[PDB]
């Protein structure tokens, strides 16, 4: 009896000032495309995940549902008479019994508020109906017997973003927040997918939603439906990436600088697996400081064992366990392994960690590294070697890399520096490997360069903060 | 009464910058 | 099987490049494209491995046409050879007679210049290419060696493939490296002699020497190499987008100046 | 910080090196 | 058709709306 | 879903028998992709450039159909009346409902650049497009509301 009540009243008064906010902003103002209850529904990422899973069996939740979904309110007085019809629908929890809608009641109740007479103006109120079922069912984590249920909520919920299409469109841009609602439904829906095959159907109206924006309204929700696309387009990633290269999707912009962070990481990993490192390397590093607002949230740790894998590939050597974290230190332990053997030269042990822990380097989806990275065996001695000796021979270099044929030895430099990684020139009079300095760079226009974009962005940040301002 | 949905939304657009003009030429001209 | 659903193959015991069959070979492609259907395939299991059927002979089609020297039509049905062979219900029973042509498929793409075709290309086989493959581990070890100064062995390696010739992707190979690595090294050295190209571009003296003595500028051949030097001048005024940086600094004022 | 920080080197063979080398056919006949 | 007529009144109900929103702000900023 | 270029290819084999197969399979390949026909347009163009194909009107429809997602406009409005056929023959689609406004905006724009300048030459209406215009001016005349059709004469100004 002390664990039921509090919850009965944080999470009613929570989601009651929601919806009474969310739809008074969305009414008294038309600009609402951005309101304050948008960051609630931020909150709506993190809350019900720890807030409520099952229906709480002590009488707590198991009656939020039927009297969210019992909603008429044809005027003032029917609003009213809800107000007061919700003392009862409160205390039916805690005093007799709180109604069994043990997973089953979500499809009839999609005419719920329908029934007793209902006029629906506010469509935001239905796209959170359509999202509450999903809080005692898919954010239970079950995934037993129920899938069917889910999908035919889903295709509800497909039905009143039909209805934001065809009954009363004019201007109330709430796929705003139902593309949000895409994104966190088709989340898990996205889990059921991948419990399953390939997702066509999925695919077929994610290209149709995806092209039903734009033209209607874009804001945040191209960018979703784009992501969503590309994740399991990645998961059978066969021949799409060149088509998803060509897919002109840099659209995106504004995405809460959460979104856009997959969004980089997921493009990187598409440049990343095309031979082309150097442009990887700085929108992995640029999506791994995008959003690292919490130490180790899943993402973190898949993003920093891609980095310095394509960091390997290029050439450069960090270390990597340099972010111990609660979950960095223990789980990048074999990726810290294989890094060490990069700076030495050994074959045979680098073969040893490979095939102890190649189930592991399989888990992580990185399989094709090795068949690259033997080359960097010999190509990162070589850069090293670059970086110490201005001037070096052709025979000293076999055994300082021990090459064994002085010919096999000087090759690997007739590729280092077409694709680029010393400077150096060699001469067939000497045969000396010799590299020049740079001194120009403050010298000549190129500090301009970079600090016109750098004035560009830091003044124009003044511009859209002044935008927001002052509503009295 | 589409066509008059139409026209008047046509017409307070091409009006509301009038008022966006004459005020930033006002916001101006009282800092002098 | 609406109407041919002929005898095995039609010409292949004997020497394979006569000119006889393509045309009722074109007559059978006819007579899979207007049938039932070719690029769904959803049910009818019988038109699919009708499907393998053509797959397997249009296999040998590509082996006549490489027989009879025809690039682009070898890589239009070679690429109709990827499409057949993944169908959107993968139910098909593989034909023992891919693993010695995909790779040759592998070696036309690496010998097409392309790596990163090669790449994404690497996703059909999760893991089974390293067990088996045997003659499929030519072309894909050979981007290994690529990646190595193994250029000496892979000329050496030129002749051991294993279970069949189809010699003419191995020629192919070997004129895209000539070719990379005579259009690769023209501006990081200076200059070269006899000795100091021949066995390290050509081969160790070969009946190209005259093919190479033709081919671009330093030609070769009496005791040096010399002619056709290649350099650089860079000329430079640096000063030419001052008038660009102008527009940027009144950009600037412009930001400052504009009431918000 | 553990007991080194961070970097450092796992060579496992630097301990008085220059000493082994003067130690090493007697400085290389001190040359 | 007709839909074609009602989606041009929402394009210029959305620009009329952004536009309203922006001019309060200038107007404050007249008034002080 | 990985045809894409193998299958254009055997769409651009060149035999007069492998046309009538292009012909064939040109409305079998109609799907919502318009990437990986954005490499081979210009194969699809050798489709529209055949004046001895005998469905290039049908072509018409295919070479609309690799200009709808890759932000381009301008090409579907060329491709309405001097390609055209079929496209503007279907009666209720998506596909060409940002079409029929994209083509009612040019023509009333058109119209505007037309009737400010009365005398002489003034790049006057072209013979291929107003196909589509008085056929949904009709259209409009069939759907039993004679309210709106006075506002679009009105709008384009004549």
């Amino acid at each position: 009896p002390p664990p039921p009540p509090a919850p009965q009243d944080v999470e009613m008064k929570e989601e009651a000032a929601t919806g009474g906010g969310s739809t008074g902003e969305a009414d008294g103002k038309t600009a609402a495309a951005a309101a304050e209850h948008s960051q609630r529904e931020l909150d709506t990422v993190t809350l019900e995940d720890i807030k409520e899973h099952v229906k709480q069996l002590e009488k707590a939740v198991s009656g939020k549902e039927p009297r969210f979904v019992l909603r008429a309110l044809r005027m003032l007085p029917s609003t009213s008479r809800r107000l007061n019809h919700y003392v009862l629908y409160k205390a039916v929890q805690g005093f007799f019994t709180s109604n069994n809608a043990t997973r089953d009641f979500l499809l009839p109740f999609l005419e719920e508020p329908m029934d007793t007479e209902a006029d629906l103006q506010f469509r935001p109120r239905t796209g959170k109906a359509a999202s509450t079922p999903l809080l005692p069912e898919v954010e239970a984590y079950l995934q037993l017997l129920v899938v069917i249920f889910m999908m035919n909520s889903k295709r509800y919920k497909e039905a009143q973003k039909i209805s934001d299409d065809l009954m009363q469109k004019i201007s109330t841009q709430n796929r705003r927040a139902l593309d949000l609602v895409a994104a966190k439904c088709y989340y898990y829906h996205a889990r059921v997918y991948e419990f399953l095959d390939k997702l066509d159907v999925v695919r077929s109206f994610l290209h149709a939603r995806l092209r039903t924006a734009t033209l209607r309204h874009d804001a945040d929700g191209q960018a979703t439906l784009l992501n969503l696309l590309l994740r399991n387009y990645l998961h059978y990633s066969l021949y799409d990436q060149a088509e998803k290269l060509v897919s002109k999707s840099v659209f995106p912009e504004q995405a809460n600088n959460n979104e856009w962070a997959r969004y980089l990481y997921y493009t990187g990993r598409i440049k990343a697996i095309q031979l082309e490192y150097s442009e990887a390397r700085r929108t992995m590093t640029n999506a791994l400081r995008k959003a690292p607002q919490h130490t180790a949230v899943g993402f973190k740790q898949t993003v920093h064992k891609l980095l310095i894998v394509v960091e390997l590939l290029l050439g450069e050597i960090p270390d990597r366990l340099q972010f111990r974290q609660p979950s960095l230190k223990r789980s990048l332990m074999p990726y810290f392994l294989l890094t060490q053997a990069v700076r030495t030269g050994n074959l045979a042990k680098f073969n040893q960690v490979l095939d102890q822990f190649g189930e592991k380097f399989q888990a992580d989806g990185t399989y094709t590294l090795i068949i690259r990275l033997r080359h960097n065996v010999i190509k990162t001695g070589v850069r090293m070697i670059s970086l110490s000796y201005s001037r070096i021979s052709l025979a000293d270099i076999a055994q300082k890399l021990q090459l064994d044929s002085p010919e096999d030895a000087e090759f690997i430099v007739a590729k280092a520096i077409r694709d680029g990684v010393i400077e150096a020139s060699i001469n067939h009079e000497k045969g000396y490997v010799q590299s020049k300095e740079m001194i120009d760079i403050y010298s000549t226009r190129e500090p301009q360069l970079a600090f016109h974009q750098r004035i560009s962005f830091c003044l124009d940040i003044h511009n859209m903060s002044v935008k927001a301002m002052r509503f009295p | 009464d589409l066509y008059s949905r139409y026209k008047k939304l046509q017409q307070e657009l091409e009006f509301l910058e009038v008022q966006e003009e004459y005020i930033k030429d006002e916001q101006k001209n009282l800092k002098k | 099987a609406t109407g041919m659903y002929e005898q095995l193959k039609g010409e292949w015991n004997r020497k394979s490049p006569n000119l006889s069959k393509c045309g009722e070979e074109l007559g059978r492609l006819k007579l899979v494209l207007l049938e039932l259907n070719f690029l769904p395939t959803t049910g009818t299991k019988l038109t699919k491995q009708q499907l393998i059927l053509a797959r397997d002979i249009l296999e040998i089609g590509a082996q006549w046409s490489i027989l009879r020297k025809d690039i682009p039509s070898f890589e239009r049905y070679m690429a109709q050879l990827k499409c057949y062979y993944f169908d959107y219900k993968e139910q098909l029973p593989e034909s023992a007679y891919m693993h010695q042509l995909l790779g040759l498929n592998l070696l036309f793409l690496l010998s097409q210049n392309r790596v990163a075709e090669f790449h994404t290309e690497l996703e059909r086989l999760p893991a089974k290419d390293i067990q088996t493959n045997v003659y499929i581990k030519h072309p894909v070890s050979l981007e290994q060696y690529l990646m190595e100064g193994s250029y000496n062995k892979v000329f050496l390696a030129k002749g051991n493939i294993p279970a069949e010739s189809y010699t003419f992707f191995i020629d192919i190979l070997l004129d895209t490296i000539r070719d990379e690595i005579a259009g690769c090294i023209e501006k990081a050295y200076e200059k070269i002699l006899f000795t100091e190209a021949t066995r390290i571009l050509f081969f160790n003296t070969p009946k190209k020497m005259t093919d190479y003595a033709k081919k671009r500028g330093w030609v070769l051949g009496p005791n040096n190499y010399y002619s056709f030097a290649s350099q650089q001048q860079k000329p430079e005024d640096t000063t030419i987008p001052s008038t660009e940086l102008a527009k940027q600094v009144i950009e600037y004022a412009r930001q400052l100046e504009m009431i918000v | 910080e553990d007991n080194w920080d961070d970097d450092n080197v796992e060579d496992d063979f630097s301990n008085q090196l220059r000493a082994e080398l003067e130690k090493h056919g007697y400085k290389m006949e001190t040359s | 058709l007709r839909q074609y007529y009602l989606s041009k009144i929402e394009e210029l109900q959305l620009i009329v709306n952004d536009k309203s929103q922006n001019l309060r702000r200038l107007q404050a900023q007249r008034n002080e | 879903i990985t045809s894409a270029a193998g299958i254009i290819s055997l769409l651009d084999e060149d035999e007069p028998q492998l046309k009538e197969f292009a012909l064939h399979k040109l409305n079998a390949v109609v799907n919502d992709f318009w990437a990986e026909i954005s490499e081979s347009v210009d194969k699809i163009e050798v489709l529209y450039e055949d004046e001895g194909f005998r469905s290039r009107q049908f072509a018409a429809l295919v070479a609309s159909k690799v200009f709808y997602h890759l932000g381009a406009f301008e090409e579907s409005l060329n491709y309405a009346l001097g390609a055209g056929d079929l496209f503007n023959v279907n009666d209720n689609s998506e596909y060409v409902e940002t079409i029929i406004a994209k083509c009612i905006d040019h023509y009333t724009k058109q119209c505007v650049e037309n009737a400010d300048l009365p005398e002489g030459e003034k790049k006057p209406i072209d013979q291929r497009l107003e196909g589509i215009v008085n056929k949904m001016f009709q259209r409009c005349l069939d759907d039993h509301k004679y309210k709106q059709a006075i506002g679009i004469a009105l709008e384009t100004r004549r």
